[PDB]
């Protein structure tokens, strides 16, 4: 049935730059396509109709153009409040479609995260589990290691981690890491620490606590 | 214009899901209202349109267990599905064309996960700011939201007084199955004796609602 292809997945752009998203159809659409953008926790807005329609109160900065199977979203000098995913669609013929997005991020210079640690709290030791919770707060580009280490022992399989979506005030990635361990494991050891690999840091950095302490 | 959806929560696979969009600011004999979904990280799907005239048109893929229905009266369309399967998990938006081209107001959303587990409120701990939280004149703290189901959960800082520097990370799926996530914010240092920070957290499908107070340890 009728396919809407978005591409890129995914791009960076410095602020100011023009930005241009494509989005093909593998049928005739005429002009039934519209543009969508969708924030983090929120539902999406209308940008553009009918391919080439600003929708009421959209800045001037974004344009929709093409027609049959060839279209283009341009935003004209790319914002700080753009960070989004943007999402095309077809009205042209049951059933309407939908592309799969594409995510809009944002070029900034290198920025080294913040490293803090936490341990577990006293209510959570009570019940059988410990949590302890590793914080990268700030750093740009995304890509960062977090090892953690119990005792100088490299761990594997017990941590997981989430990180947020780009930060429209600043341009940077937070990431948080857990490391779970039960109740007797964890009164096991002493020390628990993190290490950071990242290119905003000369060298990786290590954050640490120690049980007793 | 305004549409408004019921809350999220879990239903069991093979079983029916219901959904009421309650609009406002339009009459429903003048415009037609649809419903579009969206899997978790993934893109949005078109289910089906109840026209103003009452007609409806479904996606074709599903239209086998899909029904949309409406009151004009009570300005409140409604969407079933049944036979439900693990890839409905999604989160379901009503939304009308208006007078426009394409969708130009959208439901909140109603997030519903298909899933045979058990519906399970968090338990809420401090992650308490201390020497290791801080850098500077700059100190983190937060709260760990742990084993909740289904999604979502919302956080707030002090009843949502305090977003600024606030950090909540997306959920994790634990190995139990339950969800884990944390919220963080960053503060002076030097305010952390003298500031209260309370995190406000909301599972509606259980509607448990915890407020945990968040201070240094010694
Ligand atoms: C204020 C007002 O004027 N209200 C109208 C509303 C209102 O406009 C809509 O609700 C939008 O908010 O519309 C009302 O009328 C509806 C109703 O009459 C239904 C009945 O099914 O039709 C609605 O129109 C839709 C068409 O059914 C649908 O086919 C098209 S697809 C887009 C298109 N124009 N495609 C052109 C070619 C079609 C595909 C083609 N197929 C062929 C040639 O057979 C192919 N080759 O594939 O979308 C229409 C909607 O955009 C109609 O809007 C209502 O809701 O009842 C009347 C009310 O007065
Ligand atoms: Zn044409
Ligand atoms: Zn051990
Ligand atoms: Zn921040």
């Amino acid at each position: 049935d009728i396919q809407m292809t978005q591409s890129p997945k995914s791009m960076s752009m410095s602020v100011g730059e023009r930005v241009t998203l494509s989005c093909k159809a593998s049928e005739n659409v005429h002009t039934y396509v519209s543009w969508y953008q969708q924030k983090p926790e929120q539902s999406p807005k209308l940008l553009i109709y009918g391919a080439s329609n600003r929708y009421t109160g959209v800045p001037d900065r974004f344009t929709g153009s093409g027609s049959a199977t060839d279209f283009t979203l341009t935003i004209s000098s790319v914002q700080a409040e753009d960070l989004a995913d943007y999402h095309c669609g077809q009205t042209y013929t049951y059933p309407f479609t939908f592309g799969s997005g594409t995510k809009l991020e944002l070029k900034r210079t290198v920025a080294a995260p913040s490293v803090f640690i936490f341990p577990p709290s006293d209510e959570q030791l009570k019940s059988g589990t410990a949590s302890v919770v590793c914080l990268l707060n700030n750093f740009y580009p995304r890509e960062a290691k977090v090892q953690w280490k119990v005792d100088n022992a490299l761990q594997s399989g017990n941590s997981q981690e989430s990180v947020t979506e780009q930060d429209s005030k600043d341009s940077t990635y937070s990431l948080s890491s857990t490391l779970t361990l039960s109740k007797a494991d964890y009164e096991k050891h002493k020390v628990y620490a993190c290490e950071v690999t990242h290119q905003g840091l000369s060298s990786p950095v290590t954050k640490s606590f120690n049980r007793g302490e | 214009v305004q549409l408004k959806q019921s809350g999220p929560g879990l239903v069991a696979p093979s079983q029916s899901l219901s959904i009421t969009c309650t609009v406002s600011g339009f009459s429903l004999t003048s415009f037609g209202v649809h419903w579009v979904r969206q899997p978790p990280g993934k893109g949005l799907e078109w289910l089906g349109v109840i026209w103003a005239v009452g007609s409806t048109n479904y996606n074709s893929a599903l239209m086998s267990r899909l029904s949309i229905s409406k009151d004009n009266s009570k300005s409140q369309v409604f969407l079933k599905m049944n036979s439900l399967q693990i890839d409905d998990t999604a989160m379901y938006y009503c939304a009308t064309y208006g007078n426009y081209g394409g969708f130009a107001y959208w439901g909140q959303g109603t997030l519903v996960t298909v899933s045979s587990a058990s519906t399970k409120g968090p338990s809420v701990f401090p992650l308490a700011p201390s020497s290791k939280s801080t850098s500077g004149g700059t100190a983190a703290l937060g709260c760990l939201v742990k084993d909740y189901f289904p999604e979502p959960v919302t956080v707030s800082w002090n009843s949502g007084a305090l977003t600024s520097g606030v950090h909540t990370f997306p959920a994790v799926l634990q190995s139990s199955g339950l969800y884990s996530l944390s919220s963080v914010v960053t503060v002076p240092s030097s305010s952390l004796g003298t500031q209260t920070y309370i995190c406000n957290v909301n599972h509606k499908p259980s509607n448990t609602k915890v407020d945990k107070k968040v201070e240094p340890k010694s």
